[PDB]
């Protein structure tokens, strides 16, 4: 039996353009999709279906299909969030180890409500448009649709019920096609418990280690110097003054007034009295979290990312600008590959902390990103993103 | 014949009923003409007549040579019909096709041979009105795909695809494509074995209710297809005494079309005349630049050029040359220098760019185009040194990545025309600059104070804060020596200048770029305004 699914009121199915695919990825999708069709998971459709969501091939050594249901997810957000929502446990971020398991194969056993299937249409393009794209819709719960875990919630609870009862201190959280399993066990016992869980899932047709406990803040750092030029203090005042917009308490005047008159930038300046001391307060202010910034569950998360050069990238997550919920860096063979890796890491952390993915403000030309991101993407979800032109010194203020 | 293919189910849009448009009365000639036309169509199964139970109706007309044409106006039905998947997502480009030995062309003259979903026919009802509109007219409905209905192209092409699929697997080495009333069938077989397999296809078409009774070069979609090469069908450039807007638009379209295979075509100077919306009939004198551009295009077009087809076993090489003033040109070949394709890139992405950003945007546009046409990115040969390119993208704040490339010494080379200093310049003067405009009056002041005691303030009319802040920086660069430190309060102007633009829509920004190139050293720094920061509050006073 199938759970009836409805779009948002007066909302139509997605009609999203397929991005061009290389021959190698087209050929991979074709073989994957013929095998799914012979197993009945998808079916060819005719022109009376005007819907489309995009599809790609990614890698784990063997190709895997990734459907971008971002648009559909938005147009079914009453179904998976306010009707069948999966609650997010505050305990998960406190655990010493969190293991992520793919459980998406679970969904291929559950049929999809036949009146919804047309909204899952997708196209395999052809090279040079020589042949009409191959067209398909889903017959089962598809991976990547936020409706799938919501409908499967009933069954996931029945699968996990023995393991949860026997391990009351382990937190198991489902997000899209993944299980997040967190314990305070020593790493060997934790791995052992993952193994037993794999065995529970294996009796129903279901076949990477985080340490949230060690996700330390990236505080705004201020230089410690022997001598201070005019230039040095100006950069310091600018950096403090921008910081003052997030951290109440930041003060700059004592530093400001040793810069009075119009002196050369190269002129060395000995610090004054509360001047040198205010570098102490200001330092003391900036190495601890923002007072009074709290997560609002009804608002979107935003992630901004700056390229710092030399393989390092800074990021901040917020809902209203300058009230950061989190700040960090990402460390260390291509600008796009590195950025693709930072996006996946930031999304995973924020699934763990809030059960929500952020919308990314990405410092890259749209077409470069869309042409390369799939060469390095390994997750089974896709966050929302948009393309931005990083303000010049925001990068200098988050520099280490 | 009406194909035995199964029908495509069709629905009206949710919440709507079929059309009920009233039939206007027509001339007796037009009623006679339509009874004749409809009686043949009824014999062949294309239409059926229906009682008055059916409440739906779509107007019908007839227009004339001595032919009479039926005209069913499906406007109301079309706006009540569901949407369909669209027919073509893109047109195959010739440069993506493979060499063919034999190419046949069967006649396949369409819609009236494909059945229409039984539950839908009633919405296609129409009425031949009686004379002087006194009795109720004769009422028909369609059984096939009606001409002019929204669903016909999509359902026809889908039907034509399922019919071909059997033959397309028993012959996975033969390509078949649909152009107008001809089907083009291509193989690497010789004429004997080729037209044997042509026969079995036509036999296979006949079994599905499709009748089939041209030599290269085939004229198609603007292109001229030959068995071993391809080009654009001939471009003739008029020799007008006088040019109208309309003539220049048609000429720009033709040069743009020719740029796919004729390398180095330029349209910038001709396009610049089309700016400032004026009448299509109005005459535009050609500037001397547009006449030199027109002259150059004519030499490029004097002798014919052709493109070669794609060899899937070899790499694609893409070459880009700078043609100047934001104009880029490129060729794609597999063996030098036999082009599959050429093109041009001439976009201003941004108000201010340099040649390095423009070259990367061009490589991005060529990369995407290669994926579409050939399914594969090419190897790039680019007029920029490897050192220039990694100096720029490592220091720059956006991410980028272009695929495999190699420097090629084809001048003009791409280079950064100046470099901002990394730290302040000992022994050079420090200017504290500042601009300001009054939002009411559009009046502003720009000026500086230096650590050496100088100071200047100019006044500005019809201006903005943004332009006074750039005016201040220009002031500083004029009055300083070969080395200079510049403190500004404008993130706006620092942002622009740190991106190392070498071109801009703003003549102000271009004048600053002029100055930055003559200088030997320039350090530029930013301070927040209104914090009483030494020289900045003091130059703030003046403006
Ligand atoms: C996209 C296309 C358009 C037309 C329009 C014709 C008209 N009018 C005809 C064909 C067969 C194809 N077509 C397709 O669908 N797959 C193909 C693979 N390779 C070739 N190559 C090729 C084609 C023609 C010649 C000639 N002369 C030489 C080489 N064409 C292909």
């Amino acid at each position: 039996e199938t759970v009836p699914v409805k779009l948002k009121p007066g909302m139509d199915g997605p009609k999203v353009k397929q991005w061009p695919l290389t021959e190698e990825k087209i050929k991979a999708l074709v073989e994957i999709c013929t095998e799914m069709e012979k197993e009945g998971k998808i079916s060819k459709i005719g022109p009376e279906n005007p819907y489309n969501t995009p599809v790609f091939a990614i890698k784990k050594t063997k190709w895997r299909k990734l459907v971008d249901f971002r648009e559909l997810n938005k147009r079914t957000q009453d179904f998976w969030e306010v009707q069948l929502g999966i609650p997010h446990p505050a305990g998960l971020k406190k655990k010493k180890s969190v293991t992520v398991l793919d459980v998406g194969d679970a969904y291929f056993s559950v049929p999809l409500d036949e009146d919804f299937r047309k909204y899952t249409a997708f196209t395999i393009p052809s090279i040079n448009n020589e042949t009409p794209g191959i067209r398909y819709q889903y017959n089962v719960l598809p991976q990547g649709w936020k409706g799938s875990p919501a409908i499967f919630q009933s069954s996931m609870t029945k699968i996990l019920e023995p393991f949860r009862k026997q391990n009351p201190d382990i937190v198991i959280y489902q997000y899209m096609d993944d299980l997040y399993v967190g314990s305070d066990l020593e790493i060997g016992q934790h791995r052992t418990k993952i193994e037993e869980l794999r065995q529970h899932l294996l009796r129903w047709g279901l076949t990477y280690e985080l340490h949230p406990d060690k996700w330390t803040v990236q505080p705004i750092v201020l230089p410690e110097k022997d001598s201070w030029t005019v230039n040095d203090i100006q950069k310091l005042v600018g950096k403090l003054n921008w910081a003052s917009q997030i951290y109440p308490g930041i003060k700059v005047r004592q530093l400001c007034k040793l810069l009075r008159g119009t002196k050369a930038l190269t002129e060395v300046i000995p610090l004054t009295e509360e001047a040198e001391l205010e570098l102490a307060e200001n330092r003391e202010i900036l190495k601890e979290p923002v007072h009074g910034v709290y997560y609002d569950p009804s608002k979107d998360l935003i992630a901004e990312i700056q390229k710092q050069g030399q393989g390092q990238w800074t990021y901040q997550i917020y809902q209203e600008p300058f009230k950061n919920l989190k700040t960090g860096k990402y460390a260390r063979t291509n600008d796009v590959k590195q950025l693709t890796e930072a996006v996946q890491k930031i999304t995973t952390e924020s699934i763990v902390i809030w059960g929500k993915t952020p919308k990314f403000k990405l410092p890259i030309q749209k077409e470069t990103w869309e042409t390369w991101w799939t060469e390095y993407w390994q997750a089974t979800w896709i966050p929302e993103w948009e393309f931005v032109n990083t303000p010049p010194l925001v990068k200098l203020w988050y520099q280490l | 014949p009406i194909s035995p293919i199964e029908t495509v189910p069709v629905k009206l849009k949710p919440g709507m009923d079929g059309p009920k448009v009233k039939q206007w009365p027509l001339t007796e000639e037009k009623i006679k003409a339509l009874v004749e036309i409809c009686t043949e169509m009824e014999k062949e199964g294309k239409i059926s007549k229906i009682g008055p139970e059916n409440p739906y109706n779509t107007p019908v007309f007839a227009i004339k040579s001595t032919k009479w044409r039926k005209l069913v106006d499906f406007r109301e039905l079309n706006k009540r019909t569901q949407d369909f998947w669209e027919v073509q997502l893109g047109i195959p480009h010739p440069a993506g096709l493979k060499k063919k030995k034999s190419v046949t062309v069967l006649d396949v003259g369409a819609y009236f041979s494909v059945p229409l979903d039984e539950d839908f026919r009633k919405y296609t009802a129409f009425t031949i009105p009686s004379i002087n509109n006194e009795t109720p007219g004769i009422r028909y409905q369609y059984n096939v795909l009606p001409q002019g209905w929204k669903g016909s192209p999509a359902i026809f092409q889908s039907s034509m695809t399922k019919i071909l699929e059997p033959f397309r697997k028993q012959n996975p080495d033969i390509v078949i494509y649909q152009y107008m009333d001809d089907l083009y069938v291509g193989s690497d077989l010789e004429i004997g074995q080729h037209r044997t397999k042509i026969e079995e296809l036509r036999q296979h078409l006949l079994r599905w209710g499709l009748t089939t009774p041209k030599e290269p070069p085939f004229l198609w979609m603007g292109y001229e297809l030959h068995p071993d090469k391809w080009t654009v069908q001939p471009i003739v450039l008029p020799e007008k005494d006088s040019w109208t807007v309309n003539d220049i638009q048609k000429l720009v379209g033709k040069l743009n079309w020719a740029s796919q295979i004729y390398p180095g075509i330029k349209v910038r100077q001709l396009c610049k005349l089309l700016r400032g919306t004026k009448a299509l009939t109005e005459v535009i004198p050609l500037t001397e630049e547009a006449e030199l551009e027109l002259a150059e295009n004519r030499e490029i077009l004097k002798e014919p050029v052709h493109g070669v087809y794609y060899d899937p076993s070899k790499d694609l090489i893409a070459e880009i040359q700078k043609q100047g003033q934001g104009q880029w040109t490129y060729q794609i070949y597999q063996e030098p220098f036999k082009n599959l394709k050429t093109g041009k890139y001439a976009r201003m992405r941004g108000a201010h760019t340099n040649d390095v950003k423009q070259l990367t945007e061009a490589v991005q546009k060529i990369t995407t185009e290669s994926i579409v046409i050939w399914g594969k990115t090419p190897k790039f040969k680019l007029p920029i040194q490897k050192e220039t390119w990694e100096t720029w993208w490592t220091e720059y704040w956006q991410a980028t990545w272009i695929p495999e490339w190699e420097f090629v010494n084809t001048p003009p080379l791409v280079k950064l025309w100046y470099q901002l200093e990394k730290e302040p310049i000992v022994g050079a003067e420090t200017f504290y600059v500042d601009g300001a405009a009054n939002r009411e009056t559009k009046l502003g002041k720009a000026g500086y104070v230096t650590n050496r005691g100088r100071q200047k303030v100019v006044t500005l009319t019809d201006t903005t804060n943004q332009k006074t802040e750039l005016q201040a920086i220009y002031l500083a660069l004029q009055d300083s020596g070969l080395e200079v430190n510049i403190v500004t309060d404008s993130q706006y102007a620092l942002g622009i200048i740190q991106a190392q633009p070498d071109q801009s829509e703003s003549e102000l920004v271009n004048q600053i770029i002029e100055q930055l190139i003559k200088k030997e050293k320039v350090y530029l720094a930013w301070v927040p305004a209104h914090k009483g920061i030494g020289g900045n509050e003091q130059v703030d006073k003046l403006v």
